[PDB]
Order: structure tokens, then C-alpha cells, then sequence
């Protein structure tokens, strides 16, 4: 009987440990893409201002 | 007549000394073999005008001489254009004679006013079950169409061409923005060898409008709008409902940003162009149902780097209506038209557009294809029999449900032996009011494939055994 | 109609697309670009619109007028710029979830973000 | 020096378990809280409570929940941290310490939730 | 032909002259100095109009001073004589023993040699490090380079392959160091002198030394590099001996010319360097090379700036290095040392028609044993080690006596350790390897191999750990 309770809570708890890690995963993808936006945004002004002012 | 004066890249600046033209005009250079159109953007004083190319710019003097065609850019329009391959300015590319016909148009037009704009949402019926039930098309509305190579996809373009043509009497327009020359080719020859373009005679059902994509950054931006051009005589002259076809929207938008940046322009966000809004503003409300006829148009949408906040799939997102998505787990599973029932979302389906008739029937469908995706799950780690008798029937049914949404099309009638079906749509809810009743569960699965209506499904339980 | 005694009501619809054409006037200006290449003077724009709605007092006719204006946000990103120049500015929030609007409950409002800050004590004692 | 000897070791054991909560944020949000030791259900089970009891009804905010706007002496606020970081009260929910002013309000509404 | 000085912008010296124009890449004597100032000619504006940079500092320029021209570019002195001398950018001596008294100056502005001047042969310099002769090996006349941050090693290792390989050599030697501290120029001075290498009584020295640190204007750390190969250029080309060149740090020739770029009037490419980055660091990069008519051994330390390979300063370095010794910061924070990268250093004569069939199947042995150990630390995280099978607990401990048993005692970090120098030959360097694949060593733990040198010290070194139990 304890070898059946065991085997079933780990499938539980490995579960919702990959529920957890797919609801973080998500919230990571939208910061990695305003970021990613944003660096491209940046160094770009960097080329405008250093030939308008030259 | 002009003069030349400065020749930087595809930028072209000319020197005028009486008849300054406007802005969107369009130029032509003296001396050359093929036609060279430049076209006027900016008024640059002490009469210059700074003009962008339309091909290539080698082989031009400072100070030759350059006339005005007064006009913008006009293209042979009509309907003996129907059948026939042209670029942006016109000229004819697959060396079958000159087009000939009465009257020309400009490509550079003003929107439709105020008091001319439809004041009521309508559904466009192409015949496809999966189409016209759970992702209906309004008209007159964009639509994108999500899905790439390998899907299945330039099929379904060559059946809404076909369709059309037969239940509501309007033909189309295809524009190829950017496009490959060896995919610009295929698409010629599998047209050809399916019927809906002709080579004998007057009876073809499209127009091609071809700019490749080894041309210069300022002649693969007006490619959308010479095929505008021409979408825009079978309504204001004839008053029929045509469709449209841009391959794709990206290298619209994508081409764009490349003759703001060489015509010396501060960049906006990521790297796009100040203007990224109004180009998208003054292509896309001529595409409306003005009271004479209408003009329907299927885009395709291709995302950059799996972003869907990106400041180009984030413009093109606010004009369109509807999505179909073409996915290729389904093109696997056998079925045909592989579109995705549960990831294609309409705007106007609403019980205050397309009445409650469609509505309850259209509603239950996406339902019960949820719960089969749930219950697929359990069946795949632990096993069958565990679940309820009451959730066997959903398993049993949604496999009948997801079975007739295929459907044998009239274009592939040479291949795979069957017989092309065109569905009305008063057709494709009763069919689906009844199996989701348990009114027709006790027949077997293959009945329902690749069937028309409801009609021949029971008359195919028969010949089994 | 605030000046001579009536009331009002204006809604914007909507706010960011006027921002995103002021940045158009700017860049064609060569004007230096600030975040999301934003001219540096977008505050201006958008305080000195909704500084007019207000309620005169009753020596100057009594009139008032209201507004309400329109943003909207890239998968609920509330910590943008454009969104927290105007929440610094407005006189609270409504705010509209896209994952509440699929689940079948509409209209989609999050209670929980949804803040009205001076409007609350002047309602019906019914209510 | 200026603070005190008493002000300033209270003031910086509250740092010391707000801390080593913060590094433990990484693995009982994938893990749960079933994988941690015994005396690490200890640190996040006062950290709890000292982060509710940094909570405080203000008297300006009277219009928004209508609850009392509250004050606290200095002296009173330091007796407040000394019986959570010992362990005294180890036997009150977390939503007890909530909006509250000095600690003795904190064990008068532990008794409503009976 | 005189000229006079009109403008004076930081480190960028404007000169305008009247009737001769003396042409791009030239010398310029500044008179009226008691010091001696050269400009060298970068640009033509127009109007006899001229802008230079500047070798020393600019402090104390008027406008209206005479400045001369040479006819040449900066010709520094060359021969045998400059043995054992540290000599400045245009070639005055700053050991302060007098001057250097030669027959032969050369400019320091010369072309590429041609296709059909170019060597073929291949080979393998033997050096003594068990990392490097093992997954990397070096090459005779092949160009070499050290990556890695800052404060990693890279100056280290470049003072080991002094130690090794430069006494034991035949021919000469060049050492030129471009824009490091000038501390470290002065404990090279005194650990030649105490190891005989320079020696200051007679005619018997081994090595010319050429220094522009990190206190000399930014025109000057940008011409100190051509200037160290253009003494190692005179051996290798009007002797025929076989030289060896040493240059650290080589970062410093691309960041020296991004700093006087914006004022000569250029738009900045991406992330600030110059838009001319890559066509003068491949204009350098091509003299050298092994010719024929002799053959340059050629080591160089890059700094990696804040740990990133794709920045395009060290990301383009990569086109002209036969073997890249890549080190890192994960490897040096185990106490791994030295920390060099087996999967990220490669070489062109890793090759069994090479180096022999079983030289090959040892190297790609130990590379596939350390990758298969990465994807197993991304089930331990979550598992255990406990908790994974007998099989593959085998080849975590297999992978880290493999980890701990390139780490070697070097000889000129005593200073740091304490232990002796070692230095294990090429045959011993594979059958240490064989025997831990294989199993053979199964039954020691994992501090008998940390440090050691051949793997006859890693059993005696087993035992002495047992008794103190
Ligand atoms: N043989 C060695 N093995 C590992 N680390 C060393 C060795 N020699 C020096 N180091 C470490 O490298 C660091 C930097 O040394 P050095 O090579 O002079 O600097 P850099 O590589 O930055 O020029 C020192 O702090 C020292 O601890
Ligand atoms: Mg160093």
C-alpha cells in the first residue's frame, strides 16, 4: 500500500511542478521581448546622435 | 522637360526649370533601353524635386533629360486584364503581346467619403464548412491567413478564387509584394493546370500583378497599390464582389521602412519608419464596400522573431477581421482543409450580426472540440475505460465532428479522384444541429469523411460492407 | 457648454494613437527621440487636454465636464510609458482583462485594479 | 551611537529574516513547500508575519476603506519586532497581523477567527 | 617644406601648408619642443590642408609653430644591435645606456607578401601544459591566440611560454606589449636580467623588448604594434632564423583607434568602434605570417571585454588564429588552473593524419565524457545524486577526475602557490588519459590528481592523504 500512495503523489507533485514552471516561463518571454525591443531602440539613437552632430 | 543633377544609390534628383511637378507624380528617363519611372517625394526648392527609382540606376549621366508624364502612375486596367501578368508600371511580363484595352487608372487614389461607407456588417459565403461556420467572413473586412509552406495553403487560394466566381459572380486580383521568382513561377503553372486561368480563351478568373523580389526598395512598396488599382474597376464600374490576395503584408510594411530610411529620416521604434501607421492607413480603407459593389481581401502575416507585440504584426492587427490558421498537426491527421477550428477567431461572429441560428450551432462546436482536447490526456498516461459513460459519446462524437469539417475541393478533381462539393450555408447548420443532437452517432466514423452535405453522408453507410 | 451653466461628457477613442502621431510631426522635425523614441514633450501633450475637465463652482455658473479617456496597452503591460503618463495624470482606472473577456465573463472588468478615487462620495445613498 | 544599542539589533533582524526569505522565492515557487527543511519552514513562517505587520492603516485613507487611522509611539514599535523575532506568538494565523496598529490589536483579532 | 599649425583639437593636430604636400603617412617634426614631437598624416581637406595625429601629448601647442617634414615614414633603428634594448615608438632608447648604434633603419608601414610567397607545412611545437598539447596543440610558424576577461590569467600564460619555449629556441626573440600597466613592463625587466636572457656586460642577448603602455596618448598605443613587428620582420626576412613574437594586449590596437576616430570626421558603426575596424586589423594581421624565407611563431593575449565573445572586436580576431586558447571565469572560480575551456578551444592540426590515430581518439574521448557530464547536472538539480543509477554515477566520477587532472602546478606562479613547477611530456600526457577512461583509477578519490603533474605522483600523492585518518 505505501509504495502505491508514494508512486501517485509523485505524479502529482511533479505535476504541478511543471505547471508552475510553465507559468513562469511565459511571464520571463514577455520581459525577455520588451527587452529585446528596446536594445535595438537604444543603440540606435546612439548612430543618429553621433552623425548629427558630426 | 528636366535635367539630372545628383544620382546617389536609388535616389535620383532632378532639376526642373518652368512645369515643377507635384508630389506622386511620376517621371521617365530619356535615352534609356527599358522604361525607367521615377517617381516625386519631396519638393527640395530652387526647383528640385528628389525622386526615388524604380529600377536599376546605373548608366545615368549627371544632366540627361527626363520628361513628365503630368499624371501619376497609370496602369492598363479593364477587363482584358484578366489572365495576364504585370508589374508595377503596367508592362506586360510573360511576353504574350501587349495588353490592349479603353481606359487607364491612376494608382495613387483617395479613400471612399464618409456618406459612401456600408452601415451594416454582411457575411461573405465561400462554400468551406470549416470557413463559413466557425470563422464566417464579413465583407468587405481583412483576413489573415497564418501558415506557411508545407500546409497546404496555395490551395486554398486557388479555391476562393474558383468559388466566388461561381455563387456570387466577382473575380480576383493576385499581387505579389516581394516575392520569389522560382515560387512566382509554380504558382503560374498550378494555376494553369487547374482551370481558373486560361490560355485559349476570355474565361480566365484572375489577374496577376508580379513585383519580384530583386527589384529596388521603391518599386516593391506600390506593388500593393497597382493591384489595388485594378480591384478597384470590377466595383466602381461593374459593381461586383471581388477579392483580393497580398503575398504577403510584412514585405509591404518591411519595403517601406527602406525608402524612409534612404531618403535621410530619423527612425522610429525598433527600426521601422516614422510613418508606419499612415501606410497602413492609405492602402487598407480602399478596401471597403462602398455602395456600388465591395472588395474582400486575404492577407498572410508573417511574424519576426515569434513576436507579436512587434511594431509590424502590431499595426497590420488592428485593420484585420478574421484569422484562419493553417496548422500542420492537422495536415497529419488526414484531414483537408487543414485549418485549426479551436485557434481562428471572427470579429463579427455575433448573435446581433449572423442572427442566433448560427450563433447556438457555431458555439456548441467549439465546445465539444475542448473536451476532447481535455480527455485526450487521460486516455494517453492512464487508459480508457476509467472515464464515464456520458463522456464516451463526447470522444465518439467529436471525431465525427472533426471528420466533416473535410471537405473534396473542385481544384484537386484530376488528383484524388473525388468529386468537388460546394456547400450553401443553410446547408452546414442543419448538418451540424443534428450530430451534435446524437442524431446520427449510431453511423460509423468513415462515413462522414470527405463527404458534401449531410445529405451523402447516410448514403455512404451503405457501401461500407 | 462648462462656462454657461450645461454639462458635459467627452470621450477620447483613443489616446495612444495620438501619441504615436505626434511622434510623427517630432522625428519629421529631427527632434531628439527619447524612451520608445518618444519626443520628450509627450506630458505636455496629454496634461494640458485633460487639465480642462473640471466643475466651475457656483459663482461661475455651476457647469462641469467630464472625460474619458481611451489607452490601449500591449499584452497588459501597465508599466509602459504611455500608460503611466496618463494614470499619473487621471483621477483613477477601469481596467478590462483579455483573459476574463475569453472565460465568458463580460463585461471583462478587473475588480481587483479598478480604483476611483474622488468619485466615491458623490453617489446614491441607495446605491 | 544615535538610535541606541536596542533600536539598532532589532532594526537589523528584521533585514536578516527578510533576506534569507528572498533567496528561498526561487525554489518554493517551482518545488513547493514540501521540499524545505524544518527550520526553513520556520524563516518563511515568520517572515509572514513580519511583512503583514510593516502594513498600517493611515488617517488620510479614512475615505477609501473606512477603517481607523492609526499612530504608534516609537517605544511601541520596538517591542512589536522583538515578540515576532523570538516567538512568541507561533500560534496566530498570518491575516491576523493585517492592518493593524501596535501588537495588542494583533491578539485581539486573533480571537474573532476562532 | 615648412608648414604651419592652424587648429588643435584634443589629440588631432590640423596643418596647413603653402607649397609642398607631403603625402598620407609621413613624419612631421614639430619645432620649437625640447622634447621631440611627430605627427603622422592621416587625411587631405583640401586647400593644402592637413590632419594628423599626434605620437606625444599636446600641451604647450601655439599656432603658428614651424613644423618641418621628413620625406618618410617613422624609420626606427634595426639590426642586431637592438638586442636587449627597450626602445620607444619612433626608436629613441628608454633603458637610459646610451644610444642605439645600428646600420639599418625601416619604416614601419609596409605591405602583405603575396599568394605564392606563402607556406604550406604544417608541425607541433611541444610545450609542457597538459591542456594544451592534449585538445589543442599548438603549431610551428602558426599564429596563437589567448582569449579570456579580465584577471583570468592571460598575462600569466603568456609569461609561461617565455619560461618554456624561449630558451630552449635557437633563433631570437620580440616581445611587444601594447597598453598595459607599466608596472608589469618593469617585472620583466628584472626576471630577464636574474634568468640571463638580457644580459647587460656583453653581445650574447636573446631578446628585444618594444613598450607603449596605458599612460601614452591614444595616437601612440595604435603604432607600437607595427612597430614590434617590424624588428621581427628584419629577422625573419634579411636573416633567415627562426623567430618567435610575444603581444599582450593586442585588444589595445582596436580600442586605441576608436578614440581619435569621431574627431577625424567618421559616423560610428555598432556598438561605438569605427566603421574602419576590420580592414586595419586585417592590414596588420597579414605581415604575420610564415613565409618563405623564414617563419614566425606568433603568441597574443586578447581581452574579451565583459565576458562577451560576440563583441566585434574580439568576434573578428577569430579569422586569422590557427589555435584559440579560450579561457573562462566559470572554470577559474573551482579553482581549476589553468582555466582553459575544453569545449570552446579548437586547433587545425587536430588530426589523425596528423597527429597519429591515437592522439585523436583520445582527444574526442575526453571531450564527449566532459559534454555528456553537462546534461547530467540538469537532472541532479532536481533529482539528487543519490537518487540517479550505478551506470551514470560512473561517468560524473570519470568526468571529474578528467576536470581536476588538467589542472597543473605552473613554474612562474610559485609566488601564488608555494608547489614546484612541472612539466609533463607529450607521450605521458595520453596514457594518463587512457588509464582514467578506461578505469584503471577507479579506486582513488578525487583529490589525488588536483595539481600534480605526471600520473605517477597521482598514486603517491594518494597514499600520503590515507595515513592522517
Ligand atoms: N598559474 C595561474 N593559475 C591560475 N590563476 C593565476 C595563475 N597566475 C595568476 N593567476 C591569477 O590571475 C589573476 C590575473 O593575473 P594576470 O595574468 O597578471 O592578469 P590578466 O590575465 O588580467 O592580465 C591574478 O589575480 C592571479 O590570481
Ligand atoms: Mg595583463
Amino acid at each position: 500500500e505505501s509504495t502505491t500512495s508514494e508512486q501517485s503523489a509523485r505524479m502529482t507533485a511533479m505535476d504541478n511542478a511543471s505547471k508552475n514552471a510553465s507559468e513562469m516561463i511565459d511571464k520571463l518571454t514577455l520581459t525577455f521581448n520588451r527587452t529585446r525591443q528596446a536594445v535595438i531602440t537604444k543603440e540606435l539613437i546612439e548612430i543618429i546622435s553621433g552623425a548629427a552632430a558630426l | 522637360t528636366g535635367r539630372i543633377v545628383a544620382v546617389i544609390g536609388a535616389v535620383v534628383d532632378v532639376q526642373f526649370d518652368e512645369g515643377l511637378p507635384p508630389i506622386l507624380n511620376a517621371l521617365e528617363v530619356q535615352g534609356r533601353e527599358t522604361r525607367l519611372v521615377l517617381e516625386v517625394a519631396q519638393h527640395l526648392g530652387e526647383s528640385t524635386v528628389r525622386t526615388i527609382a524604380m529600377d536599376g540606376t546605373e548608366g545615368l549621366v549627371r544632366g540627361q533629360k527626363v520628361l513628365d508624364s503630368g499624371a501619376p502612375i497609370k496602369i492598363p486596367v479593364g477587363p482584358e486584364t484578366l489572365g495576364r501578368i504585370m508589374n508595377v508600371i503596367g508592362e506586360p511580363i510573360d511576353e504574350r503581346g501587349p495588353i490592349k484595352t479603353k481606359q487607364f487608372a491612376a494608382i495613387h487614389a483617395e479613400a471612399p467619403e464618409f456618406m459612401e461607407m456600408s452601415v451594416e456588417q454582411e457575411i461573405l459565403v465561400t462554400g468551406i464548412k470549416v470557413v463559413d461556420l466557425l470563422a464566417p467572413y464579413a465583407k468587405g473586412g481583412k483576413i489573415g491567413l497564418f501558415g506557411g509552406a508545407g500546409v497546404g495553403k496555395t490551395v486554398l487560394i486557388m479555391e476562393l478564387i474558383n468559388n466566388v466566381a461561381k455563387a456570387h459572380g466577382g473575380y480576383s486580383v493576385f499581387a505579389g509584394v516581394g516575392e520569389r521568382t522560382r515560387e512566382g513561377n509554380d504558382l503560374y503553372h498550378e494555376m494553369i493546370e487547374s482551370g481558373v486561368i486560361n490560355l485559349k480563351d476570355a474565361t480566365s478568373k484572375v489577374a496577376l500583378v508580379y513585383g519580384q523580389m530583386n527589384e529596388p526598395p521603391g518599386a516593391r512598396a506600390r506593388v500593393a497599390l497597382t493591384g489595388l488599382t485594378v480591384a478597384e474597376y470590377f466595383r466602381d464600374q461593374e459593381g461586383q464582389d471581388v477579392l483580393l490576395f497580398i503575398d504577403n503584408i510584412f514585405r509591404f510594411t518591411q519595403a517601406g521602412s527602406e525608402v524612409s530610411a534612404l531618403l535621410g529620416r530619423i527612425p522610429s521604434a525598433v527600426g521601422y519608419q516614422p510613418t508606419l501607421a499612415t501606410d497602413m492607413g492609405t492602402m487598407q480603407e480602399r478596401i471597403t464596400t462602398t455602395k456600388k459593389g465591395s472588395i474582400t481581401s486575404v492577407q498572410a502575416i508573417y511574424v519576426p522573431a515569434d513576436d507579436l507585440t512587434d511594431p509590424a504584426p502590431a499595426t497590420t492587427f488592428a485593420h484585420l477581421d478574421a484569422t484562419t490558421v493553417l496548422s500542420r498537426a492537422i495536415a497529419e491527421l488526414g484531414i483537408y482543409p487543414a485549418v485549426d477550428p479551436l485557434d481562428s477567431t471572427s470579429r463579427i461572429m455575433d448573435p446581433n450580426i449572423v442572427g442566433s441560428e448560427h450563433y447556438d450551432v457555431a458555439r456548441g462546436v467549439q465546445k465539444i472540440l475542448q473536451d476532447y482536447k481535455s480527455l485526450q490526456d487521460i486516455i494517453a498516461i492512464l487508459g480508457m475505460d476509467e472515464l464515464s459513460e456520458e463522456d464516451k459519446l463526447t470522444v465518439s462524437r467529436a471525431r465525427k465532428i472533426q471528420r466533416f469539417l473535410s471537405q473534396p475541393f473542385q481544384v484537386a478533381e484530376v488528383f484524388t479522384g473525388h468529386l468537388g462539393k460546394l456547400v450553401p450555408l443553410k446547408e452546414t447548420i442543419k448538418g451540424f444541429q443534428q450530430i451534435l443532437a446524437g442524431e446520427y452517432d449510431h453511423l460509423p466514423e468513415q462515413a462522414f469523411y470527405m463527404v458534401g452535405p449531410i445529405e451523402e453522408a447516410v448514403a455512404k453507410a451503405d457501401k461500407l460492407a | 457648454f462648462r462656462d454657461n451653466g450645461k454639462h458635459a461628457l467627452i470621450i477620447y477613442d483613443d489616446l495612444s494613437k495620438q501619441a504615436v502621431a505626434y511622434r510623427q510631426m517630432s522625428l519629421l522635425l529631427r527632434r531628439p527621440p527619447g524612451r520608445e523614441a518618444y519626443p520628450g514633450d509627450v506630458f505636455y501633450l496629454h496634461s494640458r487636454l485633460l487639465e480642462r475637465a473640471a466643475k466651475m463652482n457656483d459663482a461661475f455658473g455651476g457647469g462641469s465636464l467630464t472625460a474619458l479617456p481611451v489607452i490601449e496597452t500591449q499584452a497588459g503591460d501597465v508599466s509602459a510609458y504611455i500608460p503611466t503618463n496618463v494614470i499619473s495624470i487621471t483621477d483613477g482606472q477601469i481596467f478590462l482583462e483579455t483573459e476574463l473577456f475569453y472565460k465568458g465573463i463580460r463585461p471583462a472588468i478587473n475588480v481587483g485594479l479598478s480604483v476611483s478615487r474622488v468619485g466615491s462620495a458623490a453617489q446614491t445613498r441607495a446605491m
